[PDB]
RNA sequence: GACCCCAGAAAAGGUGUUGGUUGAUAUAGACAGCAGGACGGUGGCCAUGGAAGUCGGAAUCCGCUAAGGAGUGUGUAACA
């Protein structure tokens, strides 16, 4: 099985956190990282959307790395500190980029709509960058 | 047999997750059947057996001997049938005809105590007489008189310690 | 409103035949034969076919109480050739949390002893419905068969055991021992 | 809203009809929407897919057979529940991709069963605290190595059954391929011929 | 400990139930009026409470 | 501490208002008749719903307050807090006495009591105005509050453009063509006479 | 139930039945039943000890679609 099946997702981030995590809790599952494999996993992944962090981890049997899922609320809040168009056109390029899609003009509606937590109209008459993605 | 294997399940189970501990210090701790430390009885009625003291009794029946009432004793539990009709046991449950088998447990552990039960229990005195004639267990005074679950209870005592 | 006509058609399998006496219906199968007089509802009754044997039963100018029961005697005839072709089979499992519930079958599965419900010393003893034999099934552990060929008679048994072994002064949610129908099917399986 | 969903759906079905002259309809089993637009994103790129009610369906092609003839052979053929995928691919090519890409789904409770699938004696490698699932079906189990392992083959299903709440279930955490099933093609239609 | 099919069999009599709130009646399962004339038949029926 | 309404529920004396003849009349349990958005434009609530008594009877202050408070807490509940307009259309402004009980009927004429609203057949006792799309919460609304009088009330809606005079197909084309003036909640009618320098103010 | 005064009844209810008003769906397939699917962004944001569609405060969008609420209710500590 690749030598481990460690696939299973880890919902903590921003602050290190360390013994405040739930990491301890969920840790024994694999085996491997406990408190130094949290703490130089969180230390990986303290950037890279500094909110909930919804993430992924491999483990190399002693050292893990991290893969963060493009949760769109979570990049949308992480480039937050207007129309934004070219930073969500750009930020699609790396993501699975499935969304059911017929064309890439899918996507960029579909998180032009969930950065409604208005740009709605911009989804109704949006022209601009159709078939600029792919 | 199902309800006891579910007992020793679940113990074992506690063993595993409380005791952290894997064959260390203690070795294993997980009771089996089959290693003789599990036991069955009535405490109320003064009877208890094991399959050590099975397995000795039907070895008798067939150092050394220890060694071979060990074998039997991983033989008498698990799913491991027995052909009553041969007299060999067996491992798949369908025997060469076809017909279901019973457990070796059921067939030469709990078949001997229910069979004293249902003569003792029904008052056949030819059958717990036969029974207790097979089973060459003696019994003193002032219990041969009696009869139904008096004489069940003093006949398992006698019998199973 | 009066409704001029109402009226409804069964088809007769070709096995069983039908004999009508006024509003006495008269089924008469391979598994026996079944009497059953609707004098209570008027309506008029007819025989239809010689070739593919219809029953139709009319009903003029009947208001709304009095046309619900053409359906009624239409379905109840169904059931009387349900029964004489195939019969009828309730199956009943009694379920228990400690105490097994011991039902031993007196005279030719007529009547049904129920010894050890929930416990009690109490003997529970059922006669069946004339015509209704009951019997403790070899597929199943804990099961009750009851056979016959009318379906009141059969139902009305079932209900008999059922509300026998019924619970007393207790939680009837939590107490849920009892013997209950499972299953309501056919004889013959066709 | 229903009038104009209603007569979206007749523009739509005409104007594919006459824009693909080949098509195969094809019956939907049991497949969810995730198997849907798995077949969706595995085929959209060289053919197209669409379902809808056989009603409109006939509908539409009975009111499209004067302009468009030779249509009327698939009216007596879309009954129960089916579709079209049209496609401008070769026949053999288009049937065993479809075949190719099927997906194992899960056993569902309150499902018939028409694979037999058993369970092997192996360890299944999750914690000692599941066994509530293995003892409700009454598989003997012992732990070995802190893990659940099956200590015989035991038949799970047969064919033809009720799909039991807990041993669907335990087939769900035992994460195995249970009886799989996707779309099946009923027939072919290329330029007014019937094949199987 | 009784097996969940044979136990849905027994609650399929004892719980699965409405209750008339007028006049306690025990109705069947899919019961939109109670069946009692004491009532006057009401529509105001409540799910017979569980022992959840 | 009050006598049941039953004991009032008729008018059997004559209008007997708080007066500088009839002084020392408690204060009426209703201080408040509408609720709602009551600063909302004419053209925002075009629907009207009335509740309208079929009873010749008395109508207590308290059952008129308890009756806003119910229809309120429904409006509030299904159309939000800003939704809707209620205006209760009846004033108490009868007074109704009690003889507390020298002894006997000597001198039995009675101290205030309480107050209650004189209601005719066909009158309105309530009125809610929203949107179009929110007529099932008014009837139903109305409908709960129905249950806190003592008579019978039919629940109506209204022909008329939300709480105007006019009717709700001429009003649009009547502000069209400056027949009517919003001002606040309400219109006001400008007749084809008067000076023209009120004229030329419109058109202009 | 059954005749002025008059010698007993109300609000409120009824899927009992009978009339009536108004509206809606339906051969482009209603209604009811039995039978399949009920997705992806997304465990949406803020609330947090856990609130993942379902204790809550606002928002109520998008794609694939035949269709699916960023949710009607049961349920879980939360999931399921
Ligand atoms: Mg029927
Ligand atoms: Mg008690
Ligand atoms: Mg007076
Ligand atoms: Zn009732």
């Amino acid at each position: 099985p690749n030598e481990i099946k460690v696939v299973y997702l880890r919902c903590t981030g921003g602050e290190v956190g360390a013994t405040s995590a739930l990491a301890p809790k969920i840790g024994p599952l694999g085996l491997s990282p406990k408190k130094v494999g949290d703490d130089i996993a969180k230390a990986t992944g303290d950037w890279k959307g500094l909110r909930i962090t919804v993430k992924l981890t491999i483990q190399n049997r002693q050292a893990q790395i991290e893969v963060v899922p493009s949760a769109s609320a979570l990049i949308i809040k992480a480039l937050k500190e207007i129309t934004f168009d070219e930073i969500v056109n750009i930020a699609r390029q790396m993501r699975h980029r499935s969304l059911a899609r017929e064309l890439s003009g899918t996507i960029k509606e579909i998180l032009g709509t969930a950065q409604s937590v208005h740009p709605h109209d911009i989804i109704d008459d949006i022209n601009s960058g159709a078939v600029e993605c792919p | 047999y199902q309800t006891f294997q579910r007992i020793v399940e679940n113990v074992n189970v506690i063993i595993s997750t409380y005791g952290e501990g894997e064959s260390g210090p203690m070795g294993n701790i997980m009771i089996d059947p089959v290693l003789g430390t599990v036991g069955f009885g009535s405490g109320l009625h003064g009877w208890a057996f094991t399959l050590k003291q099975f397995a000795e009794m039907y070895v008798a029946k067939f150092a050394e001997r220890a060694k071979k009432v060990e074998d039997m004793m991983k033989k008498l539990w698990g799913d491991r049938y027995f052909d009553p009709a041969n007299g060999k046991f067996s491992k798949s449950a369908t025997s060469p005809e076809g017909k279901k088998l019973p457990r070796t447990f059921c067939q030469l552990i709990l078949d001997p105590i229910f069979k004293v039960f249902d003569a003792i229990m029904n008052f056949k005195k030819e059958e717990t007489a036969k029974l207790i004639e097979k089973l060459d267990i003696k019994l003193d005074s002032e219990d041969k008189d009696k009869e139904g679950k008096p004489l069940l209870k003093a006949v398992m005592r006698r019998w199973l310690p | 409103m009066k409704t001029i006509l109402s009226n409804q058609t069964v088809d007769i399998p070709e096995n069983v035949d039908i004999t009508l006496k006024g509003r006495t219906v008269i089924v008469k199968g391979p598994r026996g034969t079944l009497r059953r007089d609707f004098n209570h509802i008027n309506v008029e009754l007819s025989l239809l076919g010689k070739k593919k044997k219809r029953l139709r039963v009319d009903k003029w100018w009947g208001n709304r109480k009095e046309l619900a029961t053409v359906r009624t005697i239409c379905s109840h005839v169904q059931n009387m050739i349900k029964g004489v072709t195939l019969g009828f089979r309730y199956k009943m499992r009694s379920v228990y949390a400690h105490f097994p519930i011991n039902v031993v079958i007196q005279e030719n599965g007529s009547l049904v002893e129920i010894r050890n419900f929930l416990g009690e010393k109490y003997i529970r003893r059922v006669r069946m419905r004339p015509g209704v034999a009951c019997s403790v099934s070899q597929a199943q552990k804990d099961e009750l068969i009851l056979e016959g060929n009318d379906i009141e008679l059969v139902s009305n048994s079932a209900a008999l055991i059922q509300q026998a072994t019924t619970v007393k002064n207790k939680d009837i949610r939590k107490f849920l021992d009892g013997i209950y129908v499972s299953e309501k099917g056919t004889v013959q399986q066709a | 809203d229903r009038a104009t969903w209603k007569s979206n759906y007749f523009l739509k079905i005409i104007q594919l009809l006459d824009d693909y002259p080949k098509c195969f309809i094809v019956g939907a089993d049991n497949v969810g929407s995730k198997q849907m637009q798995q077949i969706r994103m595995s085929l959209r790129g060289k053919a197209v897919v669409l379902m809808g009610k056989n009603t409109m369906m006939r509908k539409a092609i009975r009111g499209h057979l004067e302009n468009n003839p030779a249509l009327e052979k698939l009216l007596p053929h879309i009954r129960g529940n089916v579709g079209f995928v049209f496609t401008k691919e070769d026949l053999t090519e288009i049937r065993d991709m479809l075949l190719a890409n099927k997906v194992p789904a899960a056993a569902r409770a309150g499902a018939i069963a028409p694979c037999e699938v058993t369970v092997p004696a192996q360890n299944t490698g999750l914690g000692p605290e599941k066994t509530s699932f293995f003892q409700a079906l009454g598989i003997t189990t012992k732990i070995s190595r802190g893990t659940i392992e099956i200590l015989s083959d035991v038949q799970l299903i047969k064919t033809g059954d009720k799909v039991g709440a807990s041993e669907a279930t335990l087939l769900n955490m035992l994460n195995i391929s249970p009886f799989s099933f996707g779309l099946v093609i009923q027939q072919v239609f290329d330029n007014g011929s019937i094949y199987n | 400990i009784i097996e969940p099919s044979l136990r849905q069999l027994a609650q399929k009599y004892n719980c699965d139930k409405m209750i008339c709130r007028k006049c306690y009646a025990r109705l069947h399962p899919r019961a939109v009026n109670c069946r009692k004339k004491k009532c006057g038949h009401t529509n105001n029926l409540r799910p017979k409470k569980k022992v959840k | 501490g009050r006598r049941p309404a039953r004991c009032y529920r008729y008018c059997k004396n004559k209008p007997y208002p708080k007066s500088r003849f009839c002084r020392g009349v408690p204060d009426a349990k209703i201080r408040i008749f509408d609720l709602g958005r009551k600063k909302a434009k004419v053209d925002e609530f075009p629907l009207g719903g009335h509740m309208v008594s079929d009873e010749y009877e008395q109508l207590s202050s308290e059952a008129l307050e308890a009756a806003r408070i119910c229809a309120n807490k429904y409006m509030v509940k299904s159309c939000g807090r800003d939704g809707f307009h209620m205006r209760v259309r009846l004033h108490p402004f009868h007074v109704i006495r009690i003889n507390k009980m020298q002894t006997g009927m000597r001198g039995a004429f009675g101290k205030p009591q309480g107050t209650v609203a004189r209601v005719h057949i066909g009158q309105v006792i309530m009125s809610i105005r929203t949107k179009l799309q929110n007529e099932e919460h008014v009837i139903e609304a109305l409908r709960r509050a129905k249950f806190k009088f003592p008579g019978r009330q039919k629940i109506h809606i209204s022909k008329k453009w939300g709480f105007t005079k006019f009717n709700a197909d001429e009003f649009e084309d009547m502000v069209a063509k400056k027949c009517l003036i919003p001002d606040g909640c309400g219109v006001k009618y400008v007749p084809s006479h008067g000076p023209l320098d009120k004229w030329r103010v419109l058109h202009s």
